[PDB]
C-alpha cells in the first residue's frame, strides 16, 4: 500500500 | 441470558 | 498583514494585473501565500502590440508567480 | 512524479517551445533530467545529455 | 499546501491547462504533487494555433512553474468550502 | 560492587562496607556515593577527558 | 438454451457415470 | 510486622516497574521480608505512582464531610470516590476534622 | 469528467420501514421464499428463524447444527431447504415436514457457505480444508466434487446458462472450471484478497462484479473488466441483485457503499449505522438482498437486526 | 467440544489479519496480535473495563468482534452445563470444575455488573417508607424495652469462657482431621496464642472493634452443590477471631436481654422435629381451627423473600445496628459487610450487599428478617403474638384465646430465609377480601386457577382442591403480604 501506511497500521505493544 | 441462568442456578 | 488585507475582499470583485500586459477581472474564491488565486465568472483581457483581446471562464485557477497587482475594479 | 517514465521514450518541449525526443534515464527533484539518444522532433544532438529543470516545460510519453 | 488540496479534489476531471509559452492542453487530471505539476491522461487540442507538436502521446507530465492558467467549471469546486479555507490559512 | 558473602550477605566493593541485608547493598546504589570518587582512578588511569 | 441443456445432459451423464462408480466401488 | 523502610520501599518499587503488577509472587522472592499479600498492599496503598500523598484541600474536606453521613461505614468504598485511594489518609482525615472541630 | 459522472439514474433513495431484533449473534445468511411468504435468516446462535418476507414476524425456528450456520440455499424443483456451516448439518426445512434430512457429507472440514443449481440437480459446498462436495439430490455425496481449492472456499455457485460453476479459495487460488469436465481446465490465480461478493445484473450478460479493493465489473465470456468501478475499498461479504437491474453489495466492513449498476460508483456511499446496544466500530453488513416484488430491500448486519428499507419517491437525485 | 470453536476463532483470526484490512504485504505483523487478543479476552473475563491498546481501528474492531464470538461460544457452552448441572447425564469426574468454574465467574460478573449499577445509579431503598420501618422498629423496641449492647469491656467475667468457645469453633470449622493449607497454619497458630494469651487475645479484640473500621480482602468460593449453589467466604485469620468474639458477645446479650423474639428464630431447640411438632399443634390447638361448619376459612402461605442477603440497605443497616448496638460494634459491622471481594483473578466490589459467609452475620440477617417481621406482621399483631415484656408467651401460644380471636394471623414462624403464616378468616372477611382482591386485580376469564403452586402428595385426594372460592383466596392473601412490605427491599 504505501511504506507510511505499513508504519500506521502497526500493532504497538 | 444471564438472569435467567442466575435466577434458576 | 498584506495577505490578510486580500481575506477582506473574498466572495468581492477583484481585478488581478499580471505579467505580459495581461489583467483579469473576477470573483476571489481563493488565494495563497504565492498568490496563487482562483477566480471565477472571470474576463481576461491580453494586450498585444495595439488591439485587445478578450477570453471568458466560469472557474480559473492562475499561478501565483505571474501576479503583478491585486486590486478591486 | 515521472516515475512511470522511466527507461520509456518521451517527447519534451522546452520553456522556449523547442522540442527534443529521447530515452528519459534518470530526473530528481528539480526536474533536472538525465537522457540518452536525443534529437531535435530529427537531428540527433547527442547520446548522453543533462538537462535542466529550469528548461522544462513539459513531458510526454511516447 | 492549500490549493495541493484543492488540486487533489479535481481528480479524474477535464480540464484545459495554458502554460506561459502560449501553448494548450486539454485533458484528465489523474496527478497533482506539491510543486503542483499536473499529469495529465488522454491528451487533446483545445486551440488550433497555440497547441504543440505531439499527437500519438496521449499523457504528459507538465511543470507547476510553467501553467499560467487552469481552466475549471463552476460544477467542480465547491465555492464555500474553499472561501473558508483560504480565511483559515495564515 | 555487589558482592556476596560466605554466609549469605552482601558486601560493598565500592564502599567497601558491609550490607547486612538483600535491601541494604540496595539501598546503597543512589547512596554511598564511591562512583563520584572514583573520578580520581579516572584521572590517574587517562590524562585526557 | 439448447447449448445449456446439452451441457446439462453431459454433465448429468457424468456424474451418472460417477455414482455408478461410487456405488461400484 | 511490616515496617516497610525506605530501602525495602525502593526495592519494592524497583520490583513493580521491572516485573510487573499483576505478578505478586515474583515480587515477594526477592524481598525476605513480607508475604506477597504484604506486598502488594503496600504497592497498592503508599508503592502507588498516582497516590495524592499531599495537597490536602477544602474541597476534598467538604467532599469527605459530605459523604461521611450518608455512608456512616464502608471507608473503603469512598476511597476511591473521594480521590485519596489511600484506605488510611481518608480515615486520619477524618480523625483530624473530628479533632479540629472539637476544641 | 468521470465516467458516467453527467448521466446519472433517478433511482429511488432508501427510507428505513421495520426493524426485526430477533437474532441471538451476528447474522450469516438472509434469502426470501419463492412465494414471498417465508425469510430464512441465520444468526450465529445454531437456529435459522423462518420470519414473515414482508411482514417480518417471525413465523417459526429450526435448529440443529452446533455452531453458526453460514450457508443457507433453496431449490427450485425441490420444496426444502439446504443448511450448510461448521457443523455439517443440512435441514432440509420442508413446508409440510419442517425437519432435517438432507444430511449433507463430504466436507473434511467446516462448511463457510453452499450453492444449489436452479435447473440441475446439483450443488456446490465451501468446506474449509480443500474440500468441496456436490451435494447430489437424493444421494447426499460427491459424485462430481469440483474441488480446486487449497483453504476455506469463500464463495461458490452453480448455474446452467454461463460459468456453470464459478468459485473461489481463501489460499489464492481459484477453480473457473467446467462442471462438466471437473478438471480446472482455467485456474484463476488472482484475487489474492477476500473475493466474497459476486451477482447477477438485470439484462443479459457483462454484468458486473465485486472485490474489497478496487471493484469493478465482470463478464460471462471468458470474464472482463467491462465497467470500470470507483474505488470501492470496502470489504464487500456479499451482493444481491434486484430483478429490475439494482445491484447492491453488502460490506463487511460497516461501510456498506451502495453503487449503480452502470457507473461503479456509490451513489450514497452510506455506512451500516450502530444499534444502542452495539459499540462504535463493530458492525458489519453481513447481508443486503432485494425482495422478489423489489419493493424492500432485508439488509441484514452485526446487530441482531433485519432492517427493511422501501423505496422513497424522489428525483432530486442528479449528480453533475 | 469447545476447542473446535476456540480453533475455528483462532482461523477466522488468522483470516481477519490476512484479509480483513492487513495494509498490503510489507512484512505484516505475526501472532503477537492474536496474543494481545487472548490478553484482552481474559482482561474481558477478569469483568475488567481495561482494553487492547496500541492497533488501529479495524484490527480493534476484529479483535472486539472475535473475542465476543468466543466469549458467546463460552457462554453457550456454561449455559449447556448448567442446564445438565441436575442431573449432569451421568455426571462427569472432570468437566465439573470446569462448569463450576465458568459459572462463578458468570456470576463474578453478574454482582460486578449489580454492584457498578447500585453506585452508579440510585436504586434506593425507598427513603419515605425507609425512614417509616426505621420508626416502627423505635417504636417496637421501645414497646419492648430491650436495652442496648454495652460494647464488651475488657473486665468481664464470662469474656474468657466467651473466648474460648470462639476458638473452640473456629477451631472445630477450621482442620476437622489432618487439613491444612498454606494459611490454614496461620489459622491454628493464632487459635493457639489465643489460648495460651487470653488477655492478650481481648485486648486486640476490643483494639480492632474500637478502632479499626476497615477489612482485608475477603475471598469466595462456590460450593459445588447440585441444584443450588452455597457460596462459602474466607477473610482473615485475626478478622475472623474478632468476628467470632464479637458474634458470641451479641448472641449472649441478646439471649440476656431477649432481643430476638421467639417466631423470628430458629433457635435452641432441635429444629426439624420442635418446629414441625408444635406447628401442627398449634394447628390443633387453636380456637376450633378445624370447625368450619359457620362458613369459616383457613390460609396457610410459606414463602421465601429471596431478598435476605446481598438486597439490603446498608445505611439503614447502620441506622439500625445504632439503634440496637453501641455505635462503635455496629459501625465495625457495617464496615466488614462491604469490605472487598477478590476472585482467583478478578476483584469484586463492595458496598453493594450484605456478605453472607463473613462470621458474626447471623445475628444481622435474623435481625434484619426482625424489622422485615414488624413490616409483614404489624405492631398489635406482633404484641399480640409475643406477649408484654413482663410476661411473654411461649413460641406458639398466646396469653388469651381473645388475643388469637381478635386478629386473623393466628400462627407464624420464619426460618434462616423462610417463613409460615397460617391465619382463620370468617365468611364476611372473605367476601370483602376477595371484593379487594378483585377490585384490584380482577380474573374476569375465570384465569385464576392457571399458575397455583400445587404439591404432589397424592395429587387426587390430598392435593388443593382448586375451587372458585379457595383458589381466589390464596392468590388475595398472597397480594395482601406483598402489599405490607416494600416491592424494594424484599418481594414474595
Amino acid at each position: 500500500m504505501t511504506v507510511k501506511e505499513q508504519q500506521e497500521w502497526k500493532i504497538p505493544p | 441470558e444471564f438472569h435467567k441462568k442466575f435466577m434458576e442456578k | 498583514e498584506p495577505l490578510d488585507l486580500i481575506r477582506l475582499s473574498l466572495d468581492e470583485r477583484i481585478y488581478v494585473k499580471m505579467r505580459n500586459d495581461r489583467e483579469l477581472r473576477g470573483r476571489l474564491h481563493a488565494y495563497d501565500q504565492h498568490l496563487n488565486m482562483i477566480l471565477g465568472d472571470v474576463e481576461e483581457t491580453v494586450t498585444t502590440i495595439y488591439k485587445s483581446t478578450k477570453r471568458n471562464i466560469p472557474m480559473l485557477f492562475v499561478r501565483g508567480d505571474g501576479v503583478v497587482l491585486v486590486a478591486p475594479p | 512524479a515521472l516515475e512511470n517514465y522511466i527507461n520509456r521514450t518521451v517527447a519534451v518541449i522546452t520553456s522556449d517551445g523547442r522540442m527534443i525526443v529521447g530515452t528519459l534515464k534518470g530526473f530528481d527533484q528539480t526536474i533536472n533530467l538525465i537522457l540518452d539518444e536525443s534529437h531535435e522532433r530529427e537531428q540527433v544532438v547527442l547520446g548522453l545529455y543533462i538537462v535542466r529543470g529550469d528548461n522544462v516545460a513539459v513531458i510526454g510519453e511516447i | 499546501m492549500l490549493f495541493y488540496s484543492f488540486f487533489k479534489s479535481l481528480v479524474g476531471k477535464d480540464v484545459v491547462v495554458e502554460l506561459k509559452n502560449d501553448l494548450s492542453i486539454c485533458g484528465t487530471l489523474h496527478s497533482v504533487d506539491q510543486y503542483l505539476n499536473i499529469k495529465l491522461t488522454d491528451i487533446s487540442v483545445t486551440d488550433p494555433e497555440k497547441y504543440p507538436h505531439m499527437l500519438s502521446v496521449k499523457n504528459c507530465f507538465i511543470r507547476g512553474s510553467v501553467v499560467r492558467y487552469v481552466q475549471l467549471p463552476a460544477d467542480e469546486v465547491d465555492t464555500q468550502l474553499l472561501q473558508d479555507a483560504a480565511r483559515k490559512e495564515a | 560492587y555487589f558482592m556476596k558473602n560466605h554466609l549469605g550477605s552482601y558486601e560493598c566493593k565500592l564502599c567497601l562496607t558491609l550490607h547486612n541485608n538483600e535491601g541494604s547493598y540496595l539501598a546503597h546504589t543512589q547512596g554511598k556515593k564511591h562512583q563520584t570518587n572514583l573520578a580520581r582512578r579516572a584521572a590517574k588511569e587517562a590524562k585526557e577527558a | 438454451e439448447e447449448a445449456i441443456k446439452e451441457i446439462t445432459e453431459k454433465t448429468r451423464v457424468a456424474l451418472e457415470k460417477s455414482v455408478s462408480q461410487k456405488v461400484a466401488a | 510486622g511490616g515496617v516497610w523502610r525506605n530501602t525495602e520501599d525502593e526495592i519494592l518499587k524497583a520490583a513493580v516497574m521491572k516485573y510487573g503488577k499483576n505478578q505478586w509472587s515474583r515480587i515477594a522472592s526477592l524481598l525476605h521480608r513480607k508475604s506477597a499479600k504484604q506486598c502488594k498492599a503496600r504497592w497498592y496503598e503508599w508503592l502507588d505512582p498516582s497516590i495524592k500523598k499531599t495537597e490536602w484541600s477544602r474541597e476534598e474536606e467538604e467532599k469527605l464531610l459530605h459523604l461521611a453521613k450518608l455512608m456512616p461505614t464502608q471507608w473503603r468504598t469512598i476511597a476511591p470516590i473521594i480521590g485519596r485511594t489511600a484506605a488510611q489518609c481518608l480515615e486520619h482525615y477524618e480523625f483530624l476534622l473530628d479533632k479540629a472541630a472539637q476544641r | 469528467k468521470a465516467p458516467t459522472m453527467p448521466k446519472p439514474q433517478w433511482h429511488p433513495p432508501w427510507k428505513l420501514y421495520r426493524v426485526i431484533s430477533g437474532h441471538l449473534g451476528w447474522v450469516r445468511c438472509i434469502a426470501v421464499e419463492p412465494g414471498n411468504q417465508w425469510f430464512v435468516t441465520g444468526s450465529a446462535d445454531r437456529t435459522i428463524k423462518i420470519w414473515d418476507l414482508a411482514s417480518g414476524k417471525l413465523k417459526l425456528s429450526l435448529t440443529g447444527h452446533i455452531s453458526t450456520v453460514r450457508g443457507v440455499i433453496v431449490s427450485t424443483r425441490s420444496p426444502y431447504l439446504f443448511s450448510c456451516g461448521e457443523d455439517k448439518q443440512v435441514k432440509c426445512w420442508d413446508l409440510e415436514y419442517n425437519k432435517v434430512i438432507r444430511h449433507y457429507h463430504g466436507h473434511l472440514s467446516a462448511v463457510y457457505g453452499l450453492d444449489l443449481h436452479p435447473t440441475i440437480d446439483v450443488l456446490v459446498t465451501c468446506s474449509r480444508d480443500s474440500t468441496a462436495r456436490i451435494w447430489d439430490v437424493r444421494t447426499k455425496a460427491s459424485v462430481h466434487t469440483l474441488s480446486g481449492h487449497t483453504n476455506a472456499v469463500a464463495t461458490v455457485r452453480c448455474q446452467a446458462a454461463e460459468p456453470q460453476i464459478i468459485t473461489g479459495s481463501h489460499d489464492t487460488t481459484i477453480r473457473l472450471w467446467d462442471l462438466v469436465a471437473g478438471k480446472t481446465r482455467v485456474t484463476l490465480t488472482n484475487h489474492k484478497k477476500s473475493v466474497r461478493a459476486v451477482v447477477l445484473h438485470p439484462r443479459h450478460y457483462t454484468f458486473a462484479s465485486g472485490s474489497p479493493d478496487n471493484i469493478k465489473q465482470w463478464k460471462f465470456p471468458d470474464g472482463s473488466f467491462i465497467q470500470n468501478l470507483s474505488g470501492h475499498n470496502a470489504i464487500i461479504n456479499t451482493l444481491t441483485v434486484n430483478s429490475d437491474g439494482v445491484l447492491v453489495s453488502g460490506a463487511d466492513n460497516g461501510t456498506m457503499h451502495l453503487w449503480d449498476w452502470r457507473t461503479g460508483y456509490n451513489f450514497q456511499r452510506v455506512h451500516a449505522a450502530v444499534q444502542p446496544g452495539s459499540l462504535d466500530s463493530e458492525s458489519g453488513i453481513f447481508a443486503c438482498a432485494f425482495d422478489q416484488s423489489e419493493s424492500r430491500l432485508l439488509t441484514a448486519e452485526a446487530d441482531k437486526t433485519i432492517k427493511v428499507y422501501r423505496e422513497d419517491d424522489t428525483a432530486t437525485e442528479e449528480t453533475h | 467440544v469447545e476447542s473446535h470453536f476456540d480453533l475455528e476463532l483462532r482461523a477466522a483470526v488468522m483470516h481477519d489479519i490476512l484479509d480483513m484490512m492487513p495494509e498490503g504485504i510489507k512484512q505484516n505483523k505475526a501472532r503477537t496480535i492474536l496474543q494481545h487478543l487472548s490478553e484482552a479476552w481474559r482482561c474481558w473475563k477478569a469483568n475488567i473495563p481495561w482494553k487492547v491498546p496500541g492497533l488501529p481501528t479495524p484490527i480493534e474492531n476484529m479483535i472486539l468482534r472475535y473475542v465476543k464470538a468466543k466469549a458467546d461460544w463460552w457462554t453457550n457452552t456454561a449455559h449447556y452445563n448448567r442446564e445438565r448441572i441436575r442431573r449432569g447425564a451421568t455426571v462427569d469426574k472432570t468437566v465439573c470444575k470446569k462448569n463450576l468454574g465458568r459459572l462463578t465467574r458468570l456470576y463474578l460478573k453478574a454482582e460486578q455488573e449489580r454492584q457498578h449499577n447500585y453506585l452508579k445509579d440510585g436504586p434506593y431503598i425507598t427513603a419515605e417508607e425507609a425512614v417509616a420501618v426505621y420508626t416502627t422498629t423505635v417504636h417496637w423496641l421501645e414497646s419492648r424495652r430491650f436495652s442496648p449492647i454495652p460494647f464488651p469491656p475488657l473486665s468481664y467475667k464470662h469474656d474468657t469462657k466467651l473466648l474460648i468457645l470462639a476458638l473452640e469453633r473456629l477451631k472445630e470449622a477450621y482442620s476437622v482431621k489432618s487439613r491444612l493449607n498454606q494459611s490454614q497454619r496461620e489459622e491454628l497458630g493464632l487459635i493457639e496464642q489465643a489460648y495460651d494469651n487470653p488477655h492478650e487475645a481481648l485486648s486486640r479484640i476490643k483494639r480492632h472493634l474500637l478502632t479499626q473500621r476497615a477489612f482485608k480482602e475477603v475471598g469466595i468460593e462456590f460450593m459445588d452443590l447440585y441444584s443450588h449453589l452455597v457460596p462459602v467466604y474466607d477473610v482473615e485469620p485475626l478478622e475472623k477471631i474478632t468476628d467470632a468474639y464479637l458474634d458470641q458477645y451479641l448472641w449472649y446479650e441478646a439471649d440476656k436481654r431477649r432481643l430476638f423474639p421467639p417466631w423470628i428464630k430458629p433457635a435452641d431447640t432441635e429444629p426439624p422435629p420442635l418446629l414441625v411438632y408444635k406447628w401442627c399443634q398449634g394447628i390443633n390447638n387453636l380456637q376450633d381451627v378445624w370447625e368450619t361448619s359457620e362458613g369459616e376459612c383457613n390460609v396457610m402461605l410459606e414463602s421465601r423473600f429471596e431478598k435476605m442477603y446481598e438486597k439490603i440497605d446498608l445505611t439503614l443497616l447502620n441506622r439500625l445496628l445504632r439503634l440496637i448496638v453501641d455505635h462503635n460494634i455496629a459501625d465495625y459491622m457495617t464496615a466488614k459487610n462491604n469490605v472487598v471481594i477478590n476472585y482467583k483473578d478478578m476483584n469484586h466490589t463492595n458496598s453493594y450487599g450484605i456478605i453472607r459467609g463473613l462470621q458474626f452475620a447471623s445475628f444481622i440477617v435474623q435481625y434484619y428478617g426482625l424489622v422485615m417481621d414488624l413490616l409483614v406482621l404489624g405492631l398489635h399483631r406482633a404484641s399480640e403474638m409475643a406477649g408484654p415484656p413482663q410476661m411473654p408467651n411461649d413460641f406458639l401460644s398466646f396469653q388469651d384465646i381473645a388475643t388469637e380471636a381478635a386478629h386473623p394471623i393466628r400462627l407464624f414462624c420464619r426460618y434462616i430465609d423462610r417463613i409460615h403464616i397460617f391465619f382463620r378468616f370468617t365468611a364476611d372477611e372473605a367476601r370483602d377480601l376477595i371484593q379487594r382482591y378483585l377490585t384490584e386485580h380482577p380474573d374476569p376469564n375465570n384465569e385464576n386457577i392457571v399458575g397455583y403452586n400445587n404439591k404432589k402428595c397424592w395429587p387426587r385426594d390430598a392435593r388443593m382442591r382448586l375451587m372458585k372460592h379457595d383458589v381466589n383466596l390464596g392468590r388475595a392473601v398472597f397480594w395482601d403480604i406483598k402489599n405490607r412490605l416494600p416491592r424494594s427491599v424484599t418481594t414474595v
